[PDB]
C-alpha cells in the first residue's frame, strides 16, 4: 500500500493503455501520456490541502453543448454497462452519482469538460 | 582631538580605545600626533562637529 | 597585548552567558509547559 | 446599431456588428496600435513565428524530463530567443510558452528600440525619422520600420552623419564641430 | 575553414571560444597563420594553420573589426575598425607591437 | 577601557611553525585548491526526429527574421567518411576540369 | 564597446534582480518536485494555483565559480597589471616588482599622470583582466586593491606584516612556474567570494609536480600570504620560504571597477558597530 511506483502504475494503467512491451516509468513516457500522467499526479497530490472549489475547475463549456456531451456520454455508459450488466465478470463498482469511467472517458478527455458527477445533484 | 591626555606616552597607552561624542557618534583613537603632545587622531562613524566633546568611558 | 586578551575574554564571557540564559529559558519552557498542557488536557475533560 | 430596446436585446443577444469571436478581441489591431505597425499582416506574420516557437515548446516539453535531447534543445532555443531579444530572461522554460508573444517580437522592432534608447520622443516619431532616412544601424542606412534589432545589434543604432537631427542635438549642447560635418 | 584546391577537401576548421560570427579574414604570405575579424567581438582571432589551435586573440580595437589584411612583403598585420581607427600589429618575432593610426 | 577592534597579529616563530606544518600536511597529501582547466527507442527516436525538423525550420526563419546577425551553434566534432575518387568526378558538370588528383593522400592510402 | 559593456552590465544586473525576485518559484517548484518524488500532499498555496503546475510541465527539466568569473574560468588565462599609487617610493616599486613576480601572467605599469578612469578604460579595452593597485606609507606598503575588469568586483585589502624578498638577502632568483594554491579555512560565503577573487588571477591547471606553492591562510580575517618551494624527501616534505610574506585584511568589496565608487558594496568593514570584534568575516 505504501509502494509508490506500483500504485502510480495501478491508477495510471488506464491512460497508459489509452495512449501507448509497454513503458510506464517516467524518463520513458512520451507525449500525451506524459502530460495527462503528470496532470493526474498533480491533481491527486493537490486534492488534500487545496480547496474543493479550487482544485478541479471545469473547462467552460456552453450549456446546450455540455448537456449534450453529458447525455451522449451517459448513453455510452448505459450501453456499456447494460451490455455486460447481466454478465458475471467483476465490472468495477462506482458510487451513486458518479460517472462510470470508460475508455472514451480516458481517450476523449471528457471529465475535464463534464466533471466526475453532476455536482448540483450531488449538492441537493 | 585636543585635551584628554597630557602626553604621547599617555595616548600610546590608550591606543585603539573606543570613544564617542556626546551625540553618540562612536569612534576609536588611532595614533598620537607628534608635535602637540596630548593631541591625537581619531576616526569616527561620520563627521563630528566643532561643538562636540569626545568621551573615553573608563572605570 | 592587553587589547587582544581583554577582547577575547569578553567575547568568551558573552558567549557563555548567552548559552546559560537560553538554556534556563527553554528548560523552563519545556519541562513546565508540558505540565501546563497536561493540566489543560485534563481540564478539558471536565 | 440603434441601441436595441429590451425585447429586441432579449430576442437577439448574439448580434454584434463590430466585435466577432474570430476577431480575437482585435488584438492584431491592439498591438499594432501600441507599437505603430504599418501593414496589416505583420501581426500575423509574427503570430506564425510565435506559434512555431510554442508548437516546438509543447512538443519538446512532451519529452521525458531528464533526457539530454530535451534539455539541450530547450536551453538552445531559450538562448537563441534571449540573444535575439524576444525573451527577456533565459532562466525558466515556461517563458517558451508564456512570455513568447507578438508584442515581444514587436518590441524588438527598430522604432521601439529607438524610443527606448530615447532617440525619439514617441514610436510614431521614430517611424517618421527612420522613414525619412536618418537612422543607420552599423554603417548602412536602415529605411524600413519593421527592422528587428537583436541585443548585440542595438549597440550600433545611431543617426547618420550629416543628419539635421544629429546637428541640432550637437548644437543644442553646442558641441557641434563643423569639421566632421556635424 | 581551409580548402585544398587539389584534393577538394576542407582539411582545417578554425573556431574561436566565444561563439561569434566572422566577417573578414587575412592569411599570412608564408601561410602559417590565418587571421579573422568579426563585427560583434572587437578582437582579432589568430590561428596557426599547421596545427589547428587558436594562437592568439589580439585586442585593442574598441569597435567591430571591419577589415583585415596582411602585408605581402614584410608580413605586418593591418586591421581597421568602426572606432575610426586603423591599427598595425607586428606579430612575428618577439615584438607584440601595436601602432594605432586614428 | 573597552577597545574597538583586535590588534593586528604579531607574527612570531610559533605561528610561522604552525602555518608551515599546515602547509606541509596539505603539500604531502596534495590537498591543493588550484584552478582546474576546463539507439534509444522507436517512439522516442521519432519524437526526437519530429522536434529536430521543427527546430531546423524555426532556427532558419529566426535567422532570416533577425537579419542574419545571430549567435552560432555551439560546437560539433562530427565524423565524415570520404571515399576515394578522382577529383575530376568530385566537380561540376562542365567541359573543363581543374585538378586530376585522387581525393585520398598517399599516407591515407 | 562603451555602449556594449554598459548595456551588458545593465542586462546582467537586471537578470540578477529578476533572479532574486522570482527565486520563490524555484523553491516552490522544488517543493512540488519532491512531492512528485515521494508521494506526499502538497500545501494549499501550491495546490490551488493552477498556473504554476501547468508551467511545471515545461519546467520539469530544470536544474563554485560565480557570476563575474563564471564565463571564462578555466577557458582563458588571466592578464594582470600591477601598478603603484602615484609617484611611488622605491620600496613600493620593489614591492610591485615582487607582486608582479608573485602572479604569473602579470606585468607592471609605471604610474604617474595616469588618471584612474582612462587607466581602467585602457586596460578593459586592451584586454587585461585584473588590476592590482598598491599603496604605501613611507616605504611600507599598506594596501592593495584588486579590480576584475569586465565590470567585475574590486576587493580592497590592507597589508600588515610585510617582509620583502628584496629586503632579506640575495637568496637567489624566483621560480615563476605556475604555482599550487592553498586556502585555509575560508568558510563563509564571503570566504568563498574572496577565494574566487584571489584565485582567478592564477593560471588554470599547474603541473602536478609544480614545485612552488602559495598559501592564503585565514586566521581571524587576516589572510597570511606566504610562498614556498618544496622538494619531497624520503621522510617528509622540506619547505623553503621564497618571496614576500604579509597579512592582508579585506576591508572593502564592491561590485564595479576602480574608477567610480558608485558601485554597490557587497561587503565593507563595519568598524564602529557595537558587536564589531565579536565575529569573523563580519
Amino acid at each position: 500500500q505504501n509502494d509508490l511506483e506500483l500504485q502510480q502504475f495501478l491508477r495510471e494503467s488506464h491512460l497508459l493503455s489509452a495512449f501507448n512491451g509497454i513503458v510506464y516509468q517516467d524518463d520513458q513516457v512520451i507525449g500525451k501520456a506524459r502530460s495527462r500522467t503528470l496532470e493526474m499526479r498533480l491533481n491527486r497530490l493537490s486534492r488534500v490541502n487545496g480547496h474543493q472549489d479550487k482544485i478541479n475547475k471545469l473547462e467552460k463549456v456552453p450549456m446546450h453543448i455540455r448537456r449534450g456531451m453529458i447525455d451522449k456520454h451517459v448513453k455510452r455508459i448505459k450501453k456499456y454497462e447494460q451490455e455486460a450488466a447481466e454478465g458475471g465478470i467483476v465490472l468495477s463498482k462506482v458510487k451513486k452519482g458518479q460517472f462510470r469511467k470508460i475508455e472514451s472517458t480516458y481517450k476523449k478527455d471528457i471529465e475535464r469538460r463534464i466533471g466526475g458527477s453532476i455536482k448540483a445533484r450531488d449538492k441537493e | 582631538i585636543k585635551d584628554m591626555f597630557s602626553s604621547a606616552m599617555e595616548v600610546a597607552r590608550f591606543e585603539g580605545a573606543q570613544i564617542k561624542t556626546v551625540s553618540g557618534i562612536r569612534g576609536e583613537i588611532k595614533r598620537a600626533l607628534s608635535k602637540p603632545e596630548g593631541h591625537y587622531r581619531a576616526a569616527f562613524e561620520d563627521k563630528i562637529l566643532m561643538s562636540d566633546i569626545v568621551i573615553l568611558r573608563s572605570w | 597585548f592587553e587589547a587582544r586578551q581583554r577582547i577575547e575574554e569578553k567575547n568568551k564571557e558573552s558567549s557563555d552567558y548567552h548559552a546559560k540564559m537560553a538554556h534556563i529559558v527553554n528548560t523552563i519552557n519545556t519541562e513546565e509547559g508540558a505540565e501546563k498542557n497536561k493540566y489543560e488536557r485534563e481540564r478539558k475533560l471536565r | 446599431v440603434r441601441k436595441l430596446k429590451h425585447h429586441e436585446q432579449k430576442l437577439l443577444k448574439k448580434v454584434d456588428f463590430l466585435e466577432w469571436k474570430q476577431d480575437q478581441g482585435h488584438r492584431d489591431t491592439q498591438v499594432m496600435r501600441t507599437y505603430h505597425i504599418q501593414n496589416r499582416e505583420d501581426y500575423h506574420k509574427y503570430n506564425r513565428i510565435c506559434g512555431d516557437i510554442r508548437r516546438l515548446a509543447n512538443k519538446l516539453s512532451l519529452l521525458p524530463p531528464t533526457d539530454p535531447f530535451r534539455r539541450k534543445h530547450e536551453q538552445l532555443l531559450l538562448d537563441k530567443l534571449y540573444a535575439m531579444g524576444v525573451l527577456t530572461t533565459k532562466s525558466k522554460i515556461s517563458d517558451l510558452e508564456n512570455k513568447v508573444t507578438v508584442s515581444a517580437i514587436c518590441r524588438r522592432r527598430l522604432p521601439v528600440i529607438m524610443h527606448r534608447l530615447k532617440m525619439a520622443e514617441t514610436i510614431q516619431d521614430a517611424v517618421k525619422f527612420i522613414e525619412q532616412g536618418h537612422v543607420r544601424v552599423g554603417p548602412n542606412l536602415i529605411n524600413d520600420p519593421a527592422y528587428l534589432v537583436t541585443r548585440n545589434m542595438e549597440d550600433y543604432v545611431t543617426w547618420v552623419d550629416n543628419s539635421k537631427i544629429k546637428k541640432t542635438l550637437l548644437r543644442y549642447r553646442n558641441q557641434i564641430d563643423d569639421f566632421d560635418f556635424s | 575553414r581551409a580548402w585544398d584546391l587539389i584534393r577538394y577537401r576542407n582539411f582545417r576548421t578554425f573556431t574561436g571560444t566565444e561563439r561569434i560570427q566572422f566577417n573578414c579574414l587575412a592569411v599570412d604570405p608564408s601561410g602559417e597563420v590565418v587571421c579573422a575579424g568579426s563585427l560583434d567581438n572587437f578582437d582579432i582571432h589568430v590561428w596557426s594553420v599547421q596545427t589547428g589551435q587558436l594562437l592568439d586573440a589580439l585586442s585593442g580595437h574598441e569597435g567591430p573589426v571591419s577589415c583585415l589584411s596582411f602585408s605581402q612583403e614584410n608580413s605586418v598585420l593591418a586591421s581597421a575598425s568602426w572606432d575610426k581607427t586603423i591599427r598595425i600589429w607586428s606579430i612575428f618575432g618577439r615584438s607584440q607591437q601595436v601602432e594605432p593610426i586614428e | 577601557f573597552d577597545r574597538t577592534a583586535k590588534p593586528v597579529p604579531v607574527i612570531t616563530s610559533e605561528v610561522t611553525e604552525s602555518l608551515e606544518d599546515m602547509i606541509r600536511r596539505r603539500i604531502q597529501d596534495s590537498n591543493f585548491d588550484d584552478l582546474q582547466r576546463r539507439a534509444l527507442s522507436e517512439e522516442l527516436q521519432k519524437a526526437h526526429s519530429e522536434i529536430s525538423e521543427l527546430y531546423a525550420n524555426l532556427v532558419y526563419k529566426l535567422d532570416v527574421l533577425s537579419s542574419v546577425h545571430f549567435v552560432p551553434k555551439p560546437a560539433s566534432t562530427s565524423l565524415e567518411i570520404r571515399v576515394e575518387t578522382p577529383t575530376i568526378s568530385m566537380e561540376d558538370a562542365q567541359p573543363l576540369y581543374m585538378s586530376n588528383a585522387s581525393s585520398l593522400a598517399p599516407q591515407e592510402i | 564597446m562603451l555602449r556594449r559593456q554598459a548595456r551588458e552590465r545593465r542586462e546582467y544586473l537586471y537578470r540578477k534582480a529578476q533572479e532574486l525576485q522570482d527565486s520563490q518559484l524555484q523553491q516552490k517548484r522544488q517543493i512540488i518536485k519532491q512531492a512528485l518524488a515521494q508521494g506526499k500532499p502538497l500545501p494549499k498555496e501550491l495546490a490551488e494555483d493552477e498556473s504554476l503546475q501547468k508551467d511545471f510541465r515545461y519546467d520539469q527539466s530544470l536544474k563554485q565559480v560565480d557570476d563575474e568569473y563564471a564565463a571564462t574560468s578555466g577557458i582563458m588565462d588571466p592578464r594582470i597589471i600591477v601598478t603603484t599609487s602615484r609617484d611611488p617610493s622605491t620600496r613600493l616599486s620593489q614591492f610591485a616588482k615582487e607582486i608582479k613576480l608573485l602572479f604569473p601572467n602579470a606585468v607592471r605599469l609605471n604610474r604617474g599622470n595616469y588618471v584612474m578612469p582612462n587607466l581602467v578604460d585602457a586596460c578593459k579595452k586592451s584586454g587585461t583582466t585584473d588590476l592590482v593597485v598598491l599603496h604605501e606609507h613611507r616605504g611600507v606598503p599598506t594596501s592593495l586593491t584588486i579590480s576584475h575588469f569586465p565590470h567585475g568586483p574590486t576587493a580592497q585589502f590592507s597589508l600588515h606584516n610585510v617582509v620583502m624578498r628584496h629586503d632579506i638577502i640575495n637568496a637567489g632568483n624566483q621560480s615563476e612556474v605556475n604555482p599550487h594554491l592553498i586556502f585555509d579555512n575560508f568558510t563563509t560565503a564571503l570566504g568563498k567570494r574572496v577565494v574566487c577573487i584571489l584565485k582567478h588571477l592564477f593560471n588554470a591547471g599547474p603541473k602536478k609536480d609544480s614545485e612552488r606553492v602559495i598559501t592564503f591562510a585565514n586566521r581571524g580575517d587576516f589572510i597570511s600570504v606566504r610562498q614556498h618551494v618544496y622538494v619531497r624527501t624520503r621522510e617528509g616534505v622540506e619547505i623553503a620560504e621564497v618571496g614576500p610574506r604579509f597579512e592582508m585584511r579585506l576591508f572593502e568589496l564592491r561590485l564595479g571597477t576602480l574608477e567610480n565608487k558608485d558601485a554597490d558594496v557587497e561587503w565593507q568593514l563595519r568598524r564602529f558597530i557595537r558587536t564589531a570584534n565579536k565575529k569573523d568575516y563580519l
